[PDB]
C-alpha cells in the first residue's frame, strides 16, 4: 500500500 | 456523524485547533541558491508539511467518517492546493513576497532561479494580494482549506452524500461567521462568493505546480521523497 | 448598463445571447474523433466570441482583457457546455446530437478516459442538484470573467451582479435562505472541478497537437499557445 | 492574434 496509507493510520 | 451535529461555533473552535505548525525549511545561507537547491527547499519542506497535513485532516469533522481508501483519495487530489493556500495565507502580509517559511521569504525575482517557476511564484502572489484586498479572516482561511479537502476529490468518487453534508454544515458556517462580523445579507452571499470562486484560482496553481514538479522529477533536478513520488503519480 | 440591469434582466440577457448547438462532421480511429473534437470545438469557439460580447460588463472591457480572460476560460467555457447539454444522458457525452459518445469511446484515444470520466461525474451532479438552465448561464459567465481575473473592480462589481442573480433565482424557486447559501455553495465550487478538467484537457490537446497526426486549426493552435 | 480579429468583427 501507499506510504499515505499507512501514515493515515499511525 | 457528530460533525452534522456540530454548531457554527464548534465547526470554527474544531478547525482553527487543528491547524498545523508553521515548519521551518532547510535553508542554508552559506551557500548561494542553484535551480537544483532551491526545489530542494521547496520539496522538503513539503515533504514535512504533508505529515502535519494528514494529522490535521483527520482532524477536519467528517473526514474520519469515510474509509481509508476515500481519504487516501481526497488527500491525494488535494494535497497542493491545501499547500498552496496555507502559503498564501501566511503570504499575506508580506506583499510581493512568498512566506514559503519564517526563513525562506522570496520575491518573484528569486522564482526565476527555477525554470518555469516564476510564473507559478506570480499567481501565489496575485492570490495573496487577493486575500488582502479581501481581509480574509483565518475562520474564513480555515473553512475555505477543509472545503478544499472535502470537495477537490469529490467528484472522483452513499458517504458521498455524507461529505456533501459536511460540505454544506461548513458553507453555513461561512455565512454564521459573516453574519457575525456584521455584513448584510446581500454581503454574505456576495462574499461567500468571491471566496469559492478563489479556490477555482487555487485548483489552477495546483495543476500547474504539479505539472511543474513533474516536469522537476522528470528532468532530475532534484529526489522527491517516496511520500512525494506517490502524491505526484496520482495526478499521472 | 450590466450594474443596471435587474435580477430578471440578467437572466433575460444571458439566455438569449446564448450559442447555437453545433451538429459534428461525423458519419473510429484515434485520429477520426480527435479531428470531431476539436473541429467541433474550432467552430464552437467562434460562437463563443459572440456570446462574450453579449455577457454584460464585458465590451466594457479592454480589448486586451477580453483577449485574456478568453484565452484563459475557453475550454472551461466549451466544457461546461458539454456537460450541461449530457445531462439528461446518463454515462454518455452529448458533444454533438449526431455524436453521443459513452465512457468506452473514450479509450479511442490515449489518456481521454480520464477526462471523459471527469466530464461524466460533473455531469452526473448536474443531474443531481437538478440544475437550471438559468443557473448554468449564470456559472458560464461567472466562468468567462472569474478565470483569468487576478490574471478590474468593474469585473468584480459584475461578478457580484452575477451572484445576486443566482440567489435571485432561488429565492424565487422558494428555497429558504439557508439552502439558497448551500445551493450557491455548491454550484460555484462545480467551478473548481471545471477548471481541473480544463486544465487536463490543455496538456492532452497539448500533447496531441506535438504529436501532430491531428490537425488544430489556426485559431485552437493560437488559443491553445495562450497556456504556454 | 485571430482572437483579436473575431472580437472586433
Ligand atoms: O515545482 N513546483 C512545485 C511547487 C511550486 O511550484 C510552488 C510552491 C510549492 C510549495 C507550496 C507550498 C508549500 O507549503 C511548499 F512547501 C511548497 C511547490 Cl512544492
Ligand atoms: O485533447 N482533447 C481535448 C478535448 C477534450 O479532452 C475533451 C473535450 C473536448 C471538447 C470539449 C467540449 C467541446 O465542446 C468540444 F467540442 C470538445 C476537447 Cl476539445
Amino acid at each position: 500500500h501507499k506510504i499515505l496509507h499507512r501514515l493515515l493510520q499511525d | 456523524s457528530l460533525a452534522l451535529s456540530l454548531t457554527a461555533d464548534q465547526m470554527v473552535s474544531a478547525l482553527l485547533d487543528a491547524e498545523p505548525p508553521i515548519l521551518y525549511s532547510e535553508y542554508d545561507p552559506t551557500r548561494p541558491f542553484s535551480e537544483a537547491s532551491m526545489m530542494g527547499l521547496l520539496t522538503n519542506l513539503a515533504d514535512r508539511e504533508l505529515v502535519h497535513m494528514i494529522n490535521w485532516a483527520k482532524r477536519v469533522p467528517g473526514f474520519v467518517d469515510l474509509t481509508l481508501h476515500d481519504q487516501v483519495h481526497l488527500l491525494e487530489c488535494a494535497w497542493l492546493e491545501i499547500l498552496m493556500i496555507g502559503l498564501v495565507w501566511r503570504s499575506m502580509e508580506h506583499p510581493g513576497k512568498l512566506l514559503f517559511a519564517p526563513n525562506l521569504l522570496l520575491d518573484r525575482n528569486q522564482g526565476k532561479c527555477v525554470e518555469g517557476m516564476v510564473e507559478i511564484f506570480d499567481m501565489l502572489l496575485a492570490t495573496s494580494s487577493r486575500f488582502r484586498m479581501m481581509n480574509l479572516q483565518g475562520e474564513e482561511f480555515v473553512c475555505l482549506k477543509s472545503i478544499i479537502l472535502l470537495n477537490s476529490g469529490v467528484y472522483t468518487f452513499e458517504e458521498k452524500d455524507h461529505i456533501h453534508r459536511v460540505l454544506d454544515k461548513i458553507t453555513d458556517t461561512l455565512i454564521h461567521l459573516m453574519a457575525k462580523a456584521g455584513l448584510t445579507l446581500q454581503q454574505q452571499h456576495q462574499r461567500l462568493a468571491q471566496l469559492l470562486l478563489i479556490l477555482s484560482h487555487i485548483r489552477h496553481m495546483s495543476n500547474k505546480g504539479m505539472e511543474h514538479l513533474y516536469s522537476m522529477k522528470c528532468k532530475n533536478v532534484v529526489p522527491l521523497s517516496d511520500l512525494l513520488l506517490e502524491m505526484l503519480d496520482a495526478h499521472r
